[PDB]
C-alpha cells in the first residue's frame, strides 16, 4: 500500500504530480551555505548513467548489507 | 625597577607603558601568557577576581579558624562546615545552588559585557536607576559608584599604593587558600593546628615529615 | 459498525476541501483537459482527492475496528 | 585498535590477563537496553515496565519480541 | 553495577585467577633453595602480583563473568558511579601531554620559518630554541584559545590547492 | 609588468605554485607571451624552482 | 526599539526599529534575510496567538477543577465521555478529528492563500481597537509580549508535567507550600547530580 | 537646602536646592543624572507614603490589642478580623481584590508622567494652593516619611532579634533598659 501510495507522486501526462527539476531548484537554503543548492543537477543525473549507475550501486550494496544483517538475526 | 629574579631579562610585553603601571608588576611571565595584550587585558581581570574571591574565602578560613581556638564562635572545619550548615539550613544544598548560580550569574555576565565594552552598562533605560553609576572608573577592573561606599577611590595619591596592597594581600591569599587544600589533603587537620605543630616542634613536624609531599624520603 | 457513512463522510470531506480551500494553492504550485467546472475540478483532481478520501476513511475504519 | 589489541597481546604473553585494557561497550548495551534486553540493567525505554512506549506496545507486538530478545540461544 | 558487571572486590573469579597466578608462581619456586637469587626474584614477582591485584581490587574496578577489570567509557555515567580515574582523567591528560607536542613543534616551525635557512635548522636543531620553547609550551591551551580567537591559529586561503580547487 | 625583486602571486591553477608567492627575476619587453620569470624559495616535483608567467597570472601581493 | 535583551551590545543591522518587540536579540542571526525574516515575523506572532489561547486554557481547566491539560484528552483513551464545563458532549475521537480536520483545513487555508497578512483587522477585529493607525503599534508591542510570555509559560507547563508529574496550579501550590524544598533543583530529574 | 547631613562635608553640585530633603547626602553619587535623580524622587516620596501607613497601621495594630504586624497574617495559614469584627473572606479572594485594585491605582498613576504631587481630587483640602508653605509641608512630608522608613525596618530588624512587637519591646526598655536592648539579645552583637 506504502508503494503504490509512492508511485503516484511525479508529474506524468495527467496534469497532477511533482516536477523533479523544481523539487531540486526549490531545495537552496539562504545565506548561501550550499551554494546554488541543488541547482542544476537534474540535468547532471539524467543526462549521466555513471551517476545513476553510482546511486544504484550505492544504494544496492547498502540494502545486501541490511539483508545480510537482518537475516542472520532475524531469519525468517 | 623591581623584578621577581633580580638579574633574569624582563619579558618584552611586561616592560612596556601600558603593563608597567598596571598593579604589582615584576616581570613575571615565563610561560609567556601575556603577550597578546587582549589576553593580558583579560588575565588581569581574571587575576583581580580570583584576587578578591581568594582573599574573602581565606578569610572566612582564618577569622573563623582563629576565634574557635579563643573563647566564642564554635565553628567546625573548613573542610566540615558545608555539611554541618546544610544539617541546620532550611534548603538543600542543590536549590541553594541553583539560586546562587542565577543571582552569581546576573551579576557575572554584567561584568562580562562590561569587560567586552568598556563603556557598556551605562546606557539609558537599560536599568531603572543604577544605569548611571553602574559605568567603570576609566580603569577597568575598579568599578565605582555602589561599590566603594567610603570614597577611598577618590583621592589619587593613595591609589597606586591601594592597587598594589590589593594585589600583593590577594595573591597572598591565593597562596594561603592552595595551602589550605594541601595542607587538608596531606594532614587531614586543621590550618590552625597545622600552624600550632610547626610551632610546637619546628624541626620535626613539617612537609618533609608528613610521609607525603616527597615520598623518596 | 457503519462503513458506509464512514467512507462517504471521508470521501465528500476532503473532495470538498480539495473543491475550495487547497484548488488555488495546488494551482499555483503546478504551474481530462476539459470539464465545465466553473473552478477546473476536473478527473483526474476527483481522482486523487477521493483516493485520500477513501484512504483516511478505511484507515479511520481499521483504527476502529481494532478499537484502540 | 592496533595498540589496544598490541597491548593485551603482551598481557596475555607475559601471563597478567588482569592488567589488559577492556573497555566496555555501554553504548550499544544501552541500545540493547532501549529495545528491551534486561541483562544490563538501564531499564528505560522498552526494558522499564512503566514506560509509554512499552506500555503502548505491550498489547499487539511487544510480547513476541521481548521473549525473542532476551532469549540467549538466538541470534537477536 | 553499570551493564550487569560485579565490582572485582566482590568477583568470584577474580579471586580465583589471584589464586592461579600465586599457584603457578609458587609453583616455579618450589624447585630452588630458600635464599637463593631466582627464589628471591620469584618472590619479589608474588609480592607484585598481590600487591596489584589488591590495588586493582581497591581502586574500585568493575569486573565481568571472567574476573578482569573492565573499564567504562561516558563521562556522565563513569562521574555518576565513581569511575572517572580510568578514561576521564586519562582522556584529559592525554590532551594535554599531545597538545603540549603539538604547540611546541608548531611554535618551533614558527620560530625557524623567519630565517634564511629554515630546512637548515629542521635538519640540524636549534637546541636552545627548542629548550625555551619546550619549557614555555606549558600554558599551551591558554595561548591556543587566543591564537584560536584572533584568527592567527588559521591560514587564509592563500593555501595550495589544485585547479578545481 | 612588476619590477624585480617585487613579491608576487600566481593564479595559473595547473601551476605547483599556484596561490602562493615568489620573486620576480625578470620581465621581458618583447613581444612573448610568458615575460614574467619568477624564483621560489621551494621546488615542485621535477626539482624546478623557476616558471614564466604571464602578465594576468601574477598579482603585486 | 522595545529595549535591549543584553545592554551594551549592539543592535543587529538586519531588524528593522519600527518592528514590534525588537529588542535586538538574535545571536544565532536566523533572521539576517529578509524573506526569512518575514516568515519569523509570521511565524512568531502565529506560535504566540496559540500559545495565549493553549495557556488560558490550561489556567481555565485546571482552576474551574476539570483536570489538568494532560487529563484532558484521557476519556478518549479509556470508556468515557468528554465535557465541557462540566456538561457533556456527545461526540467520539473520529468525529471530532474529522470536524477539527476540516474546520482548521478551511481557516488555516484561508489564513495561507492571504500573502503575507498578520494584522488582518475587518470581521477579525469587530470592537476597533486598531482602527487609529498611531496607537496599533503599542498594541502590536503589547501582543508580542503577551504572547512571548504565554509560549515560554506553555513550555513551561510541558516541562514541568514531564519532570513531577502534576498540574501547574498544583505545581504553583507546592512551590508556595515549601518555596526551598519544592523546586526545579529539588527534582532528581531537571540536574541529574543535585 | 533642609540641612547637612554630616557637617564640614560639601553639597553635591547635582542636587538642586529647590527640592524637599535636599540635605546634600548622596554618597555614592547615585542621583548624579537627572532621569535617575527624578525617578528616586518619585520612590522616595512613594516608599516614604507607604512606610507612614505601614508604621501607623503596626503600632494600631499593637496599641489597640489585636497582636502586632506579625500576628495578623497568621489565620490564613491556618479566619480574617477587623476591630475585631470578623471579614468573611480568603487568600485567594483578598489577593485577587488588592491585584484588581492596586494595578488600576498603580497604572493611573503610572500613565502620568513624573506627578510626585497631583493635587486635585487627592488634595480635597486645598493646603498646596498657596505655593509658599508648600515646600514647607514637603520637607516635613520627607522628614516624616524617612522617619517612618526607618521605623518599619526597625520593627523588622527588632522581631527578627527577639521575636515580639515593637510597642512590647519598647515597655521592655523602659522596664529593664540596661538589661533589655540590642545586645542583651545576642544577635545583634555575635559575642559575648
Ligand atoms: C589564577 C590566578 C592568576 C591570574 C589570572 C594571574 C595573572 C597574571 N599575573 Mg599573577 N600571580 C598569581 C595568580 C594569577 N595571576 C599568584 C598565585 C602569584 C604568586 C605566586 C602571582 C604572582 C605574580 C607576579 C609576581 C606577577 C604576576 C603577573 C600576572 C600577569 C601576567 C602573567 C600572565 O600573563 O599569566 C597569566 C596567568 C594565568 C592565566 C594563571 C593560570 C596559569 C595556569 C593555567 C595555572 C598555573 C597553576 C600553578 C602552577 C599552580 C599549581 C596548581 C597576569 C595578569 C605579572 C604582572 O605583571 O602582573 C601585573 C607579574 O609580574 N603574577
Ligand atoms: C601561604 C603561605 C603558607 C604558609 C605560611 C604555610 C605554613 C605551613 N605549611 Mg603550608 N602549604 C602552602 C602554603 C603555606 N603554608 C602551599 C602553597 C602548599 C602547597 C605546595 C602547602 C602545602 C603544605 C603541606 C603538604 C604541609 C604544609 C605544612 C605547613 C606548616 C609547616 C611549615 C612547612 O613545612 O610549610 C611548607 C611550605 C611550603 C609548601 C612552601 C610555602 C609556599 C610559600 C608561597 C613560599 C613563600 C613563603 C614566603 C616567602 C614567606 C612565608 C610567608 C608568611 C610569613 C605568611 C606551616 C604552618 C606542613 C604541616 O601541615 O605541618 C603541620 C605540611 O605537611 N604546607
Ligand atoms: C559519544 C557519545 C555518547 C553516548 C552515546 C553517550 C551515552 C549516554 N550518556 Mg553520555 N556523555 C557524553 C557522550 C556520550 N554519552 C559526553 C561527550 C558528555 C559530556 C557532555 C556526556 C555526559 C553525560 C552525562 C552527565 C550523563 C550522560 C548519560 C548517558 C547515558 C544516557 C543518556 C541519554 O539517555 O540521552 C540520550 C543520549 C545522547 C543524547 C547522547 C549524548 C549524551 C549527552 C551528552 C548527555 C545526555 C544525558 C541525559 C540527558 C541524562 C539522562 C539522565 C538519566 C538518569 C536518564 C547514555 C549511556 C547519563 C547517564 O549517566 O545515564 C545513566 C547522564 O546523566 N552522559
Ligand atoms: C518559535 C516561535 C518563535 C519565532 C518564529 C520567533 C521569531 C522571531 N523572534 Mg522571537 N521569541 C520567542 C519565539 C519565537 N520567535 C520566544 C518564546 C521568546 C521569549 C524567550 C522570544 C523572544 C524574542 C526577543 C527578545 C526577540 C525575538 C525576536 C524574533 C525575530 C528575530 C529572531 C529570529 O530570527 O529567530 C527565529 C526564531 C526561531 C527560528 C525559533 C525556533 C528556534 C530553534 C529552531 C529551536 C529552539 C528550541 C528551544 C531553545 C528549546 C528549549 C528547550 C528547553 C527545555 C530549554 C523573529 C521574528 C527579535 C525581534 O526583533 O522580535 C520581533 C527580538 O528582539 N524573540
Ligand atoms: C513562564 C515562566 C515560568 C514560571 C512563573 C514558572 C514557575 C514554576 N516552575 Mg517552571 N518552567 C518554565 C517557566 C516558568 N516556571 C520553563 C520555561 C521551563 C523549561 C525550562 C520550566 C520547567 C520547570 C521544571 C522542570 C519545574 C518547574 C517548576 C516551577 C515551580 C517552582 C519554581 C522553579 O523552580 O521553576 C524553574 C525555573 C526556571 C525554569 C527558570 C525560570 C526563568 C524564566 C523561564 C524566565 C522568565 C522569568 C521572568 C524573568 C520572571 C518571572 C515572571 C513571572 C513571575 C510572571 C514554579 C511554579 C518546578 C515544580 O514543579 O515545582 C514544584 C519544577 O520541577 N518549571
Ligand atoms: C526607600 C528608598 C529611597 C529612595 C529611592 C531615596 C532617594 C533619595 N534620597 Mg532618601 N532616604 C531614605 C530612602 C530613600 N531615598 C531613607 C529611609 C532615609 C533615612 C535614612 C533617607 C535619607 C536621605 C537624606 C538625608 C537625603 C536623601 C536624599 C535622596 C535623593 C538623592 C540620593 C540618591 O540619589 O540616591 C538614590 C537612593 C537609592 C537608590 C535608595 C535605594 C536603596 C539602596 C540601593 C540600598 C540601601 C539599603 C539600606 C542602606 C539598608 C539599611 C540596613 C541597615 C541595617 C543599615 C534621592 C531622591 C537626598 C535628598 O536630596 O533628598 C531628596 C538627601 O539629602 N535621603
Ligand atoms: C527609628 C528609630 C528607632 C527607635 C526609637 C528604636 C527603639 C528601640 N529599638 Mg530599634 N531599630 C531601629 C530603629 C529604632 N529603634 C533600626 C533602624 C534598626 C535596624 C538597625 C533597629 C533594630 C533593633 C534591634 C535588633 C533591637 C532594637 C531594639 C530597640 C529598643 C531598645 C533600645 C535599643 O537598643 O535600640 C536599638 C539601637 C539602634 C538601632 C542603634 C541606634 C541607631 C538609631 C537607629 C539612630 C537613630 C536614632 C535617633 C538618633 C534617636 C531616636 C529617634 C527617635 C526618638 C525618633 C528601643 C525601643 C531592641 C529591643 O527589641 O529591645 C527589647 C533590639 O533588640 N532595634
Ligand atoms: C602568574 C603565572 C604566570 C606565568 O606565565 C606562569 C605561571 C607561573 C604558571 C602563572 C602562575 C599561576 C599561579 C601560581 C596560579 C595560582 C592560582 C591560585 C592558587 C588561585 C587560587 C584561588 C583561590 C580561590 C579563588 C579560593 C577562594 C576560596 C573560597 C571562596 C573559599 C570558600 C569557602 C569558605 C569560606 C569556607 C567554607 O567552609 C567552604 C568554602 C566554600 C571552601
Ligand atoms: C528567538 C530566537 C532567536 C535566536 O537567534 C535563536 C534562538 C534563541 C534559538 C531563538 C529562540 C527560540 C525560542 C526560545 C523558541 C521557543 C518557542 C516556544 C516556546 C514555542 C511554543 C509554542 C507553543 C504553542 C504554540 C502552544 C500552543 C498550545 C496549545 C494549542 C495547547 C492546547 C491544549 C490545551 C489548551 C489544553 C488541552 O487540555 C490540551 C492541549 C491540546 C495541549
Ligand atoms: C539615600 C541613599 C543615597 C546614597 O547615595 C546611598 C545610600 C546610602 C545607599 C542611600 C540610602 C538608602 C537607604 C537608607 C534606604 C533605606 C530604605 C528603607 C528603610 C526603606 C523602607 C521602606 C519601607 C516601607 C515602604 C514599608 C512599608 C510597610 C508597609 C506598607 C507595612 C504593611 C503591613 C502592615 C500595615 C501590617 C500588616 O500586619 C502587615 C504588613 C503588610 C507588613
Ligand atoms: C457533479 C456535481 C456535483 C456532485 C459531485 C459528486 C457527488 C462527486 C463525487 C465524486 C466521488 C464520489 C468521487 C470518488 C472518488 C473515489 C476514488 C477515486 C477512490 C479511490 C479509492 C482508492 C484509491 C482506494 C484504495 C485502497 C484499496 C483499493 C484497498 C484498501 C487500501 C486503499 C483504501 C488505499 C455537485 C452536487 C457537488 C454540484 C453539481 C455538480
Amino acid at each position: 500500500v506504502i508503494f503504490i501510495v509512492a508511485g503516484h507522486m511525479y508529474r506524468t501526462n495527467f496534469g497532477i504530480g511533482h516536477r523533479m527539476q523544481a523539487i531540486l531548484e526549490a531545495h537552496t537554503p539562504p545565506s548561501g551555505s550550499l551554494g546554488a543548492g541543488h541547482k542544476g543537477l537534474f540535468d547532471t543525473v539524467n543526462n549521466s548513467l555513471h551517476f545513476q549507475l553510482g546511486l544504484a550501486l550505492a544504494s544496492v550494496g547498502t540494502i545486501t548489507s541490511l539483508v545480510a544483517q537482518h537475516m542472520y538475526s532475524l531469519p525468517p | 625597577r623591581q623584578s621577581w629574579l633580580p638579574g633574569s631579562q624582563i619579558p618584552a610585553h611586561l616592560d612596556t607603558p601600558a603593563a608597567q603601571a598596571l598593579a604589582g608588576n615584576f616581570g613575571f611571565d615565563p610561560l609567556g601568557l601575556g603577550k597578546d595584550p587582549v589576553a593580558l587585558r583579560w588575565y588581569q581581570q581574571a587575576e583581580l577576581i580570583h584576587c578578591r574571591t581568594a582573599m574573602a574565602g581565606v578569610a572566612g578560613i582564618l577569622i573563623p579558624g582563629l576565634l574557635t581556638k579563643a573563647g566564642a564562635l564554635n565553628v567546625p572545619e573548613w573542610y566540615d562546615a558545608g555539611k554541618v550548615a546544610i544539617e541546620n539550613s532550611f534548603a538543600p544544598w542543590g536549590s541553594l545552588l541553583a539560586v546562587q548560580l542565577f543571582l552569581c550569574g546576573f551579576v557575572e555576565a554584567k561584568r562580562w559585557q562590561d569587560i567586552r565594552k568598556p563603556g557598556s552598562q551605562g546606557e539609558p533605560g537599560s536599568f531603572l536607576g543604577f544605569e548611571a553609576s553602574l559605568k567603570g572608573t576609566s580603569e577597568l577592573g575598579y568599578p565605582g559608584g555602589p561599590f566603594d561606599p567610603l570614597g577611598l577611590s577618590k583621592e589619587a595619591d593613595k591609589w597606586a599604593d591601594w592597587k598594589l596592597k590589593e594585589v600583593k594581600n590577594g595573591r597572598l591569599a591565593m597562596l594561603a587558600f592552595l595551602g589550605f587544600v594541601a595542607q587538608k589533603y596531606a594532614t587531614g587537620a586543621g590550618p590552625v593546628d597545622n600552624l600550632a605543630a610547626h610551632l610546637k616542634d619546628p624541626w620535626h613536624v613539617n612537609y618533609a615529615t608528613n610521609g607525603v609531599s616527597l615520598p623518596f624520603l | 459498525l457503519d462503513p458506509q457513512i464512514v467512507i462517504s463522510g471521508s470521501t465528500a470531506a476532503f473532495l470538498a476541501i480539495g473543491r475550495f480551500v487547497f484548488l488555488g494553492y495546488q494551482r499555483r504550485e503546478a504551474n481530462i483537459f476539459a470539464t465545465n467546472d466553473p473552478a477546473g475540478f476536473n478527473i483526474i483532481d476527483v481522482a486523487g482527492w477521493g483516493a485520500l478520501g477513501h484512504a483516511v476513511g478505511f484507515a479511520v475504519l481499521a483504527i476502529n475496528s481494532l478499537q484502540g | 585498535t592496533l595498540g589496544l589489541y598490541v597491548h593485551n597481546d603482551v598481557m596475555q604473553a607475559f601471563g597478567t590477563p588482569e592488567k589488559q585494557i577492556l573497555i566496555e561497550p555501554v553504548f550499544a548495551q544501552w541500545i540493547q537496553a532501549a529495545h528491551g534486553k534486561a541483562l544490563y540493567g538501564f531499564d528505560f525505554l522498552l526494558s522499564s515496565k512503566t514506560s509509554a512506549a512499552f506500555a503502548n506496545g505491550q498489547s499487539l507486538w511487544l510480547p513476541g519480541w521481548l521473549d525473542a530478545i532476551n532469549n540467549n540461544q538466538n541470534s537477536l | 553495577d553499570i551493564a550487569g558487571l560485579t565490582p572485582c572486590s566482590e568477583s568470584k573469579a577474580y579471586a580465583k585467577l589471584e589464586k592461579k597466578e600465586l599457584k603457578t608462581l609458587e609453583k616455579r619456586l618450589k624447585q630452588y633453595e630458600a635464599d637463593s637469587a631466582p627464589a628471591v626474584a620469584l618472590k619479589a614477582t608474588m609480592e607484585r602480583t598481590k600487591a596489584r591485584f589488591a590495588n586493582y581490587a581497591k581502586a574500585g574496578l568493575l569486573c565481568g563473568n571472567d574476573g578482569l577489570p573492565h573499564l567504562i567509557a561516558d563521562p556522565g555515567l563513569a562521574l555518576k558511579y565513581g569511575h572517572a580515574g580510568e578514561v576521564f582523567i586519562p582522556t584529559f591528560g592525554f590532551l594535554y601531554v599531545a597538545g603540549y607536542i603539538g604547540y611546541v613543534g608548531r611554535q618551533y616551525l614558527i620560530a625557524v620559518k623567519g630565517e634564511a635557512k629554515p630546512t637548515d635548522k629542521e635538519i640540524i636543531i636549534d637546541v636552545p630554541l627548542a629548550t625555551k620553547l619546550a619549557w614555555q609550551g606549558a600554558g599551551w591551551p591558554l595561548a591556543a584559545v587566543q591564537e584560536l580567537q584572533r584568527g592567527t591559529l588559521l591560514e587564509k586561503e592563500e593555501n595550495i590547492t589544485v585547479s578545481p580547487r | 609588468g612588476p619590477k624585480r625583486g617585487s613579491l608576487v602571486k600566481i593564479l595559473r591553477p595547473e601551476s605547483y605554485w599556484f596561490n602562493q608567492v615568489g620573486k620576480v627575476v625578470s620581465v621581458d619587453q618583447s613581444g612573448v607571451r610568458y615575460p614574467v620569470v619568477v624564483r621560489f624559495e621551494n621546488q615542485n616535483y621535477a626539482g624546478v624552482t623557476t616558471n614564466n608567467y604571464a602578465l594576468d597570472e601574477v598579482v603585486a601581493a | 526599539k522595545a529595549g535591549n535583551w543584553l545592554p551594551g551590545s549592539d543592535a543587529p543591522a538586519w531588524l528593522p526599529d519600527d518592528l514590534p518587540g525588537n529588542y535586538g536579540f538574535d545571536p544565532l542571526s536566523l533572521g539576517k534575510e529578509p524573506a526569512s525574516l518575514k516568515r519569523f515575523t509570521e511565524s512568531e506572532v502565529i506560535h504566540g496567538r496559540w500559545a495565549m489561547l493553549g495557556v488560558a486554557g490550561s489556567l481555565a481547566v485546571e482552576l474551574l477543577g476539570y483536570g489538568n491539560w494532560y487529563d484532558a484528552p484521557l476519556w478518549a483513551v479509556n470508556g468515557g465521555k468528554a465535557t465541557w464545563f462540566g456538561i457533556e458532549v456527545p461526540f467520539d475521537l473520529n468525529a471530532l478529528l474529522a470536524f477539527e480536520f476540516v474546520a482548521m483545513a478551511a481557516a488555516e487555508g484561508q489564513r495561507g492563500d492571504a500573502g503575507g497578512v498578520v494584522y488582518p483587522g475587518g470581521a477579525f477585529d469587530p470592537l476597533g481597537f486598531a482602527k487609529d493607525s498611531s496607537k496599533s503599534g503599542e498594541l502590536k508591542l503589547k501582543e508580542i509580549k503577551n504572547g512571548r510570555l504565554a509560549m515560554v509559560a506553555f513550555l513551561g507547563f510541558v516541562a514541568q508535567h514531564a519532570a513531577t508529574g502534576k498540574g501547574p496550579i498544583a505545581a504553583l501550590g507546592e512551590h508556595l507550600a515549601n518555596p526551598w524544598g519544592a523546586n526545579f533543583a529539588t527534582n532528581g530529574i531537571s540536574v541529574p547530580f543535585f
